[PDB]
């Protein structure tokens, strides 16, 4: 299930995950293609945040789903 | 977009908290400077407490749990919202907004974790905890453990309604909430040590049945760093409530403490109390147990001078051994001997002052007939000696508090064994010595000299047959007196079978008279050292005595003397041991060769270590010099002995393992382990030297990581550190980018490393514009590089060329060289020519450039090389002889070793003529009946010397010939390409380095052997989540299949799942992050046995779909692991 | 056999199930016994909630096991 990554800065990466891939992992899967640590990271999904222990399949998010990405400033 | 949230419809409000919301969501604290808080807060409560309308509060709530990660600078006007943040726990209405208000506490209980305990928000969080999702229960209980911080002991009130909840919730298996339940008691405990009224209420009866069954749970739901904080809870109560001491010796912690370090309970009394690998800090932590489980000491007597060593009350437990004696008894007949071993074995500063001190406690409060009974299959008197003759103050100190109450309770036995294991002179050697902190040692020396001078004269002015035979056999092994065979046959039956000391066998003069017996070097002697070293080892090995050399080989039966007296001499070493362990602690040449065949003569290694002075390398002053040193030279007899001998075995009379010394393995490893001596690289003297001098003392996983930290800089032996024990939290190096063909491997490769030897840096294997980079391609490359030394066409290697089924893609295959003994190189005569030689060093060069390479960046290199290629690179190629022959070229070692019957059959029948050297048929064929001339069988260009090809070889120069064959296949004829593997290798990283190692034991330095692949150790180290338990249908299904492949599938496996194909250091533990392993989703409309277990190796996942059967999710791993 | 289900008011009832019979087998007998739509039916059982493929006996619930029920709003 092909996802959507969006930062600040428009840069629209993709991720090719499935529904039964965490949080953290799709939190570290965009440390690939970015050099920002797991912890200055929060995934935005339409208004909340997304918990580091949480699947996909848990929070109903699927595919084409354009979320969003802040620089948690340490 | 404030007054939004101040409209009257209901409708408008919930629109505006979702603007409101993502104003702070997306925002930060540069983004959203001048957001007024002052009255969004006041807002958001006043939108929380509409509780008719529950989506006005949930994103009420959300919005105030996202404001303190806008603006941390906020997070003082959230603390105003905590009573309405309680109002929805303690009557919950909307259940999301329940779990979402957890969480706007738990970041706010690190900051402000009394103002929650100030609202009596401890018993709230806990109360419907039982109905939450687990990411906020373990907001809840670190909302708890946080509140059971920073209580004053007058709010007990707050703690005790919550208390049989977190009694409860020890039994829950969530690893981050029982870390957080274990956080909260042992910070009850740290509040409430004050005060024994209210610690006795802390202390349940089922907080102290819990902890006890939390520990023994095998695998441990607690980390390591936990494992010490419930221990230590445990000691802040005994020591301050003795009742709760009482009551834990009451509630059985002997077989907690037993199964926590005697290893499996196994109900019987072990002798070898195995240990399980504890760190040096749960050690001093599960002593600080024992040492308060025990009375008291007093400060008066004896123990007077306690008051000085720190200078740096009716016991219910004193009622207790009174009011229970058989529970003294219980306790102290089994956990004595943990705190034997655990002293023994460790070799910390401080665990060894705790370890001591407990050993006093048990003595002092055990009565008579106690003792006795507690210390009758424990050699304490010899170890009181050790500790008697420290040059610490404590330790001698303690030792005389023992002897004092031991000759007390027990003088009918401990008069004994206090003079037959030398704990009379050594209190007799104290108390006859003479020469605010340079205060205290004086005392203690003033102490310690009136102690001594007390005990002698109470128990030792008043006055052997065992020191009798030991004074007196040594001195028939002196240097001028010829004590004939049974001189050594005493010593057989004296250090076998009767009990000997470590004081005797010290101060009888046995160690240097049996030194100067071995390795005596003149002509002032009786009997020579060929004569006294076959009596020797006729003593100790059974071996023929000089002249009964059989006609058969030299037959081996047993080493079990020897065996018997290298650990009576290890005993020996280990008592008079004093190596400090400096911790930082936190509490033209005429080739005759080539013209006429002559063989530079066999060098018999043994002849460098039979020297008495010890080796120049050695400059360290020991009180046990001597007895190294008598071990060395029993190290080589052990080993090198069959160059004495000629038709002996290479089979060596004790193993290597067997030298092992287990207190310098012990004392090694503590000292390998801190990092403030590696990064200065002030390691202590006496390691080094003792680690290339005497390797065999230690064990190969120790030399390992000795070599690891001596022989580099500031920065690779830091990084081997954390690979092996990763909980200590890398430093700055280099990575220079290549680029690698598939298909021009060998001599990209030789381009690569002609060029980067140089720098020390670290080395980048990169596939040419391919998607997978790291540690995948580099890992890889060695593994194909070595595919691509054995090529047959490259004409390298000896041994027989066989087709394989190449599963690297290289179909062509190119006739692999494969033996079933080993790699060794391939000889070259003076006929070839001087261009397929200069090819040839060019990858000797190549090769040793790998190999050192190999080593430096941790790498690992598959080449199954023979015994004999690692001794070359050892520099011991001048001892080769024909037991090296049969580990090269199994097809000429028949012949080479049936020709020398013929020639130590001429030497027979020479002795007592000329026909008879034509009589020699072997199976009835003769000298000339084989044919043979000076040419090497099986590589018929090389002549041996010049012109021998048409020399044929007869009686008359069978002895040269087998000279010139063994000296040609083993040394001269491979000789041109080994003078640049040793300078390929030596161009960065020198070949004394590895000395360290053996022969036999440089096979694993490079290969492996892989690792763990059974079911339990899977269990410890995978962590089944978002799905899955250690119960569930697919994980009980995953890992019996995971201890069923070949050592090629777990490459497989690894490939596919960690991206690697081989362990990293240490099993599967050391894999950061750990093995998770979660459950696949699919939709309703799908078979999970129809499709593959996809993955993430970034963070290592195992998405499983849970197929079926067994033998299903068998066939689909094989399948999703080859498609790369 | 046969399970407890609590719930936020307090009262328990009594399911009569087997180491079969999944989840929305089951949050149906909640229905069926209380009128609850399974839209909102949240299961917590030991902590962790219990998603709809799954079964009883894969989640090792033994008899007279307490779990809890929820009611969400929409949200996840």
């Amino acid at each position: 299930m092909q996802i959507f990554v969006k930062t600040l800065t428009g840069k629209t990466i993709t991720l090719e995950v499935e529904p039964s891939d965490t949080i953290e992992n799709v939190k570290a899967c965009i440390q690939d293609k970015e050099g920002i640590p797991p912890d200055q990271q929060r995934l935005i999904f339409a208004g909340k945040q997304l918990e580091d222990g949480r699947t996909l399949s848990d929070y109903n998010i699927q595919k084409e789903s354009t979320l969003h990405l802040v620089l948690r400033l340490r | 977009l404030l007054q939004g949230l101040q409209a009257s419809d209901e409708s408008q409000q919930l629109q505006a908290v979702i603007e409101m919301c993502q104003l702070l969501v997306m925002g930060n604290e540069e983004t959203l400077g001048g957001f007024p808080v002052k009255s969004v807060v006041p807002a958001l409560i006043t939108l929380l407490q509409m509780e008719h309308n529950f989506d006005i509060m949930n994103h009420a709530c959300r919005a105030l749990t996202y404001m303190m990660e806008a603006l941390p600078r906020s997070s003082a006007v959230v603390v105003d919202a905590i009573p309405v943040f309680l109002e929805k726990l303690q009557v919950i209405q909307c259940i999301d907004v329940a779990e979402q208000a957890l969480t706007a506490l738990e970041m706010l209980s690190r900051r402000h974790s009394k103002a929650i305990l100030q609202a009596g928000g401890l018993a709230d969080c806990l109360l419907y905890l039982e109905f939450f999702s687990i990411n906020a229960q373990r907001n809840a209980l670190a909302i708890a453990a946080n509140c059971c911080q920073s209580i004053t002991p007058d709010e007990f009130h707050f703690v005790a309604d919550s208390l049989p909840l977190l009694t409860q919730r020890l039994t829950h298996q969530d690893k981050k909430s029982v870390e957080s339940t274990c956080l909260c008691f042992a910070r009850l405990v740290d509040n409430f040590q004050h005060e024994e009224n209210l610690l006795q209420q802390v202390a349940s009866k089922d907080l102290l049945t819990n902890v006890q069954q939390l520990l023994v749970v095998t695998p441990p739901i607690l980390s390591s760093g936990m494992f010490i904080m419930v221990v230590r809870m445990f000691s802040l109560m005994c020591s301050n409530c003795p009742t709760l001491a009482v009551q834990l010796m009451k509630q059985n912690i002997a077989e907690t403490l037993h199964f926590l370090l005697c290893g499996a309970s196994n109900g019987s009394c072990q002798e070898q109390i195995d240990l399980v690998p504890r760190s040096p800090q749960e050690l001093y932590e599960l002593t600080s147990l024992i040492c308060e489980l025990m009375p008291c000491l007093p400060k008066e007597g004896i123990f007077a001078v306690d008051t000085m060593l720190k200078k740096g009350k009716d016991d219910a437990r004193a009622q207790l051994m009174k009011e229970d004696p058989e529970l003294a008894k219980s306790f102290i007949k089994t956990l004595f001997g943990v705190l034997y071993e655990v002293y023994s074995s460790s070799a910390g500063p401080a665990v060894r002052h705790k370890c001591l001190r407990a050993i006093l406690r048990i003595i002092y409060f055990a009565d008579a007939e106690l003792l006795k009974d507690v210390l009758k299959n424990h050699a304490v008197s010899s170890h009181i000696a050790s500790m008697l003759s420290s040059q610490d103050l404590k330790i001698v100190v303690g030792a005389l508090q023992m002897a004092e109450i031991l000759m007390q309770k027990l003088p009918d036995i401990f008069s004994v064994y206090f003079r037959r294991e030398g704990v009379m002179h050594q209190v007799k050697h104290l108390a006859e010595s003479e020469s605010t902190i340079s205060n205290n040692r004086e005392k203690i020396k003033g102490w310690i000299k009136e102690q001594a001078h007390k005990f002698v004269e109470r128990y030792f002015s008043s006055e052997l047959n065992v020191l009798q035979r030991l004074c007196a056999a040594t001195e028939q092994l002196n240097l001028q007196v010829d004590g004939g065979a049974e001189c050594l046959v005493e010593i057989r039956s004296i250090v076998s079978e009767s009990d000997v000391s470590s004081f005797e066998i010290q101060h009888s003069g046995f160690v240097k008279q049996l030194l100067l017996y071995l390795t005596s070097k003149s002509e002032k002697d009786a009997v020579s050292r060929e004569i006294r070293l076959k009596r020797f080892l006729h003593v100790f090995f059974s071996s023929p005595l000089p002249g009964e050399e059989p006609i058969g080989r030299v037959e081996p039966v047993g080493n079990a003397p020897l065996l018997a007296l290298v650990h009576k001499m290890n005993n020996c070493l280990s008592q008079m041991e004093q190596f400090p362990v400096k911790v930082h602690d936190f509490p033209k040449k005429h080739d005759e060769l080539w013209h006429d065949g002559v063989c530079p003569s066999v060098s018999n290694p043994l002849e460098v270590y039979l020297i008495p002075t010890p080796p120049e390398n050695i400059t360290f002053e020991d009180p046990s010099l001597d007895v190294i040193l008598l071990l060395r030279v029993l190290h080589a007899i052990s080993r090198y002995w069959y160059y004495l001998y000629d038709n002996a075995m290479c089979k060596e009379i004790i193993p290597t393992s067997e030298f092992i010394n287990s207190k310098l393995t012990a004392k090694a490893n503590r000292q390998l382990q801190d990092p403030l001596v590696i990064m200065t690289g002030n390691i202590p003297t006496w390691l080094t030297e003792l680690g290339k001098t005497c390797p065999f003392f230690f064990p190969f996983d120790t030399r390992q990581m000795l070599f690891y930290v001596t022989a580099f800089d500031r920065d690779r032996a830091m990084q081997r550190l954390l690979d092996t024990n990763p909980e200590i939290n890398a430093p700055r190096l280099d990575r220079k980018k290549r680029t690698v063909n598939r298909e021009e491997l060998l001599k990209q490769a030789e381009s690569v490393m002609q060029d980067l030897g140089s720098s020390r840096a670290m080395l980048e294997i990169q596939y040419e514009n391919e998607v997978g980079t790291g540690l995948g391609p580099t890992l890889e490359f060695y593994a194909l590089v070595s595919q691509e030394l054995q090529r047959a066409d490259l004409g390298l290697w000896r041994g027989e060329e066989v087709t394989l089924s190449n599963p690297k893609g290289s179909q062509e295959g190119t006739k692999y060289i494969q033996n079933l003994q080993g790699l060794f190189a391939l000889p070259f005569g003076r006929t070839a020519k001087p261009a397929h030689i200069a090819k040839v060093k060019m990858k000797f060069r190549f090769l040793g450039k790998l190999m050192a390479k190999a080593i430096m960046d941790f790498r690992l290199v598959d080449l199954p090389l023979g015994l004999p290629f690692y001794k070359w690179m050892l520099r011991q190629e001048t001892s080769l002889t024909s037991h090296d022959l049969f580990d090269i070229d199994p097809v000429v070692a028949r012949s080479v070793y049936h020709l020398e019957d013929i020639v130590r059959q001429k030497k027979r029948l020479e002795q007592d003529l000329q026909y008879a050297l034509e009589t020699l048929t072997m199976n009835g064929c003769s000298v000339e009946d084989l044919g043979l001339d000076f040419t090497l069988p099986g590589f018929p260009n090389i002549e041996l010397k010049k012109g021998g090809k048409d020399i044929p070889v007869t009686i008359h120069n069978l002895e040269e010939y087998l000279r010139l064959v063994i000296f040609w296949a083993l040394n001269e004829g491979v000789s041109r390409q080994f003078d640049s593997f040793r300078d390929g290798f030596e161009s960065v990283f020198p070949l004394s380095h590895l000395q360290y190692f053996y022969p036999e034991e440089l096979d694993q330095l490079l290969c492996g052997s892989a690792d763990t692949w059974d079911a339990k150790t899977l269990m410890e180290c995978c962590r089944p989540d978002h799905g899955y338990t250690h119960d569930s249908r697919a994980v009980k299904f995953l890992f019996e299949i995971l201890s069923s492949f070949d050592n090629e599938q777990q490459r497989l496996f690894l490939q596919f799942v960690t991206g690697s194909p081989r362990l990293p250091v240490g099993g599967f533990r050391s894999l950061n992050p750990p093995l998770t392993i979660v459950r696949k989703t699919f939709e309703s409309t799908e078979n999970p046995d129809d499709f593959l277990p996809s993955v993430m190796t970034c963070v290592n996942y195992l998405k499983l779909p849970d197929y079926s059967s067994i033998e299903i999710m068998r066939e689909k791993l094989l399948i999703a692991a080859r498609e790369g």
